[PDB]
């Protein structure tokens, strides 16, 4: 659910 | 223009698309845009590239980008995570904890940070306990291999391979064989020993080869040989000279190679385009290195082999526009001594060399100048470049006076052009046009001096090509060849047979054939370099059906055309490739009126190609390929590629073409061969693996490698290719041996093999489409991946099993039904989420497939033998069950009498 599971950049 | 900002988003998006190769590049490239006045805008990036890098196994990088980000903020849990994640991978669990640990308490909860720490914990435990276990494993052989103490070759040798096996087997074991440099002096000693067997030495270099694939370790190796940096850089390069056998030199170069890879954080075999910052950082070392490999481009003391090397070494790591150093190096290389001096070679030969050279030394300087050309891009540049090759052609030419000595110069300016033509052809052809060259051409062409006589008949043979504007100097030149041809001096006769062979519409197409024939055929007498042309000639006479048939028609011309390659090596590639590639029709052409009558030539169309390919692969044809195959050509590869691809489409053939280094080559091709090269070579791989046993074709990890290709060749599934030939391969691959399927899986290749299933009018491509998966889920990873989840899988391993209006598609999803059944959670996802389940179970129940009524009765019997809410269900299907209960042949009563069993 989502991606903030630091498997995402920013 | 472009903004620091947005560009990142471009990569951010890439990261999400799954193009980490891109992401990596995009971020890095993006990073360049910003600077040190846009603070925060950067850290963010290091963090993110590190993300992708970590994704592409650029651990040493991931880590460095990670820490490069913490540099700004201590927190940055994002970073500390990735880092420890990377670090633990470099085999270094130590601070791997202190990052992951510290991370955890910064993001209190985080199934991730936790998941790692659980690992790292069991890790620091089996750390000291386990390292000093290897250290001993090591120091025990460090005795056998190096430190005297070992008896008889055989063992000392074995003891090495181990260190090597153990060296690259794990990021850890490497640091272990490195033994903190202890390795260096031990290897160097084998190098310096004059007697030490080559293999020994080579093997010992290859251990070191690996050890230094680590930027830090490598970058240590470079500086570690003399307090004075520059001096050390010399030593390293100049290692390739200590000895001088083919292999010793080769195995050595890689060491030098590593130095580049390390220096600018780039690796051509990984597609790791250099990090602009790293190179730029330790730039000073990149200077000293080139400088050295360059200065030895001429030292007459520097051998030939070693010479040829410093050229490729130069090629592969300087051309920024191609897997090379960053942009700008290639420029200052032509803007100074580099180019000129790289040309000074282009005008040398084995019969007049101011510094050791070999017959082969040309190719290496052709393509290498060709790329230095390409790797220029800018007009401001291309200029400063030609405004140099030219500044050369002048000085060289205005010194070609007619006199015993001056004549030397004409041979120079001549060869200098035979190369410049094969290489950056444009700057070359755009050179023979200033006919100030054509007179000298004649002068020598007519003199008495057999050399000038021949290399003039070759300065034209090498100007044939296509277009005109150059058919100016050719006008007079072709006839000249006709005259020179008469010559009794074989050397000048042959060198004239070409060109006069390389034109067409004494010179009859057949004539020129019978020429290169006995010219070649005459093994014992005529020399090798003589037949290097006799091969090149015949080669041009192979683009016409008629001839093609004639050639192969005579054994002795194959037995010998082979024998030649098995000696001329990469001197008959471009050529013997086009001979082997043209007689197999491995060349592909784009696809009131007529012109269908000419498309005939039965020697070309129809299985008349097979006639040739047959008795051809009979006469070596393969051993010959592996022979002249070592050549960073590009097209030559692509040539031997199709020459193989089109060799493995006849069945009983690949039966031996496999025992003749087959698998090895086209496999090497995968990496080395360019463009269609890999592509067409891989098809050869896949189209060889099928009705072939993987034990006698892909052993020794040969397998593991044969995956990245035919799992990337599948990607092209919008249609075409031998995707199918690639299935009977992964099918005969994922079959016996787990590890295999491991890669197949890690390949992120299932989303595609999972569609040879979703097909209608493709019966065949689906036959194995499944037979594969049976040997894929055949052992966890993908077994628990297909059951639990909740992604409509099981729904088909059952339908296909019953849906047998054909067969196979059953037998596959059948033993893929029986073995997927023994799992309980399986019997779950079905019954409740499988409407009209009985109707299906009914057909498959005894479905006339004298097999599926056994794999069905088993994948059905065990659905009830486990779980009773299913053991119940006797509505309609429980009937047929009783069925088999007499002497009705088909032993399918087996899993039949088992269905009843689940009644107790």
């Amino acid at each position: 659910a989502g991606g903030p599971t630091i498997e995402e950049v920013d | 223009v472009q903004t620091a900002e947005e560009i990142r988003d471009e990569g951010n998006a890439a990261v999400k698309d799954q193009d980490y190769i891109k992401a990596d590049e995009l971020y890095t490239e993006a990073l360049q845009l910003t600077t040190d006045e846009d603070k925060a805008l950067r850290p963010v990036l290091y963090r993110n590239r590190a993300m992708a890098r970590l994704k592409r196994d650029d651990f040493e990088g991931a880590q460095s980008d990670c820490t490069k980000a913490l540099e700004f903020d201590g927190a940055d849990v994002k970073a500390l995570f990735r880092r420890s994640l990377a670090r633990e991978q470099l085999g270094n669990v130590g601070p791997a904890f202190q990052d992951a640990k510290e991370a955890l308490r910064l993001s209190p909860n985080d199934k991730g940070i936790v998941e790692v720490l659980q690992r790292l914990v069991k890790a620091n435990n089996d750390k000291i306990k386990q390292t000093t276990s290897l250290a001993n494993k090591v120091t025990d052989m460090e005795k056998l291999a190096f430190r005297g103490e070992a008896k008889d070759t055989e063992q000392k040798m074995t003891a090495l391979n181990n260190l090597l096996v153990l060296c690259r087997e794990s990021e850890s074991g490497a640091t272990g064989v490195w033994n903190q440099g202890a390795l260096v002096p031990f290897v160097l000693n084998l190098i310096n020993d004059a007697s030490e067997n080559e293999e020994v030495t080579v093997t010992a270099i290859r251990i070191l080869d690996e050890t230094i694939k680590n930027s830090v370790r490598c970058m240590k190796f470079l500086a570690m040989h003399d307090p004075d940096g520059p001096k050390s850089v010399r030593f390293v390069c100049r290692l390739m000279c200590k000895k001088s056998t083919k292999d010793f030199v080769d195995a050595t170069g890689i060491l030098v190679q590593r130095v580049f890879n390390a220096m600018a954080k780039m690796d051509r075999q990984k597609e790791m385009k250099p990090d602009p910052e790293v190179a730029e950082a330790n730039k000073i070392w990149i200077i000293r290195v080139l400088l050295e490999l360059q200065e030895m481009l001429q030292d007459p003391k520097v051998g030939a082999v070693q010479r040829e090397t410093c050229i490729d070494l130069f090629l592969k790591n300087l051309m920024h526009m191609d897997g090379g150093i960053p942009r700008g190096w290639s420029w200052k290389f032509v803007e100074e001594r580099g180019l000129l001096a790289l040309l000074d070679v282009a005008s040398q030969i084995p019969e007049l060399c101011e510094y050791p050279v070999s017959a082969e030394t040309r190719q290496h300087v052709a393509i290498c100048l060709q790329r230095l050309e390409e790797d220029m891009v800018f007009d401001t540049k291309r200029t400063i470049f030609k405004e140099k090759v030219d500044m050369f052609f002048n000085a060289l030419i205005s010194r070609c006076t007619n006199d015993d000595e001056g004549h030397k110069y004409r041979i120079k300016l001549s060869c200098f052009l035979i190369t410049m033509l094969q290489g950056p052809v444009d700057i070359g052809i755009n050179l023979i046009t200033n006919d100030q060259l054509t007179p000298i051409m004649l002068e020598m062409a007519a003199s008495q001096d057999h050399l000038m006589q021949g290399i003039a008949a070759e300065l034209i043979v090498a100007t044939v090509s296509k277009h005109e504007r150059a058919i100016n100097m050719l006008k007079v030149g072709i006839p000249v060849l006709r005259a020179l041809y008469d010559s009794e001096d074989p050397t000048v006769k042959v060198r004239a047979l070409v060109g006069l062979c390389k034109i067409g519409a004494e010179e009859a197409v057949i004539s020129l054939a019978k020429t290169c024939k006995k010219f070649l055929l005459e093994t014992e007498k005529y020399s090798v370099d003589i037949r290097r042309y006799a091969c090149e000639g015949l080669s041009y006479l192979s683009l016409d059906a008629d001839v093609k048939e004639w050639i192969v028609d005579d054994s002795l011309l194959l037995k010998a055309l082979v024998l030649l390659a098995k000696k001329a090596g990469a001197l008959c590639v471009y050529t013997l490739a086009t001979i082997y590639a043209n007689l197999s029709n491995a060349f592909e052409k784009p696809k009131f009126a007529k012109h269908h009558v000419p498309e005939t030539h039965p020697k070309d169309t129809e299985e008349y190609v097979e006639k040739r390919v047959r008795a051809l692969v009979e006469e070596g044809a393969v051993p010959a390929c592996v022979a002249v195959s070592k050549t960073e050509s590009k097209n030559a590869l692509e040539l031997i590629a199709r020459s193989l691809l089109a060799f493995a489409e006849y069945e009983d053939l690949r039966g031996r073409i496999i025992a003749e280094g087959g698998t090895v080559l086209c496999l090497r091709l995968t990496k080395e061969a360019s463009g269609e090269g890999k592509i067409k070579a891989g098809h050869a791989i896949a189209k060889l693996g099928a009705k072939a046993d993987p034990m006698i074709s892909f052993p020794g990890q040969r397998a593991y490698e044969v995956v990245k290709p035919l799992c990337d060749l599948l990607h092209p599934d919008v249609e075409g290719k031998a995707n199918y030939d690639s299935l009977l391969t992964l099918t005969n691959l994922a079959s016996v041996s787990d590890s295999i399927r491991g890669r197949i899986l890690k390949e992120k290749a299932i989303p595609k093999i999972e569609e040879f299933w979703f097909m209608t009018d493709h019966e065949h491509l689906r036959a194995a489409a499944a037979e594969l998966l049976l040997n894929l889920l055949f052992f966890e990873k993908f077994y628990e991946e297909t059951v639990a989840p909740g992604t409509d899988r099981l729904k088909l391993w059952v339908l296909y099993s019953a849906e047998v209006e054909e067969e196979r598609l059953s037998r596959a999803s059948a033993a893929g039904f029986a073995i997927l059944t023994e799992d309980e959670n399986a019997c779950a996802r079905i019954m409740d989420e499988i409407k009209s389940w009985p109707e299906v179970f009914k057909d498959i129940a005894m479905h006339e497939d004298a097999e599926t009524q056994r794999r069905g009765l088993m994948g059905i019997a065990n659905i009830m033998h486990s779980s009773n809410k299913l053991c119940s269900e006797i509505v309609s299907s429980e009937v047929f069950r009783v069925l088999v209960a007499v002497t009705k042949l088909g032993t399918i009563n087996q899993e039949r009498a088992g269905s009843t069993e689940q009644a107790k």
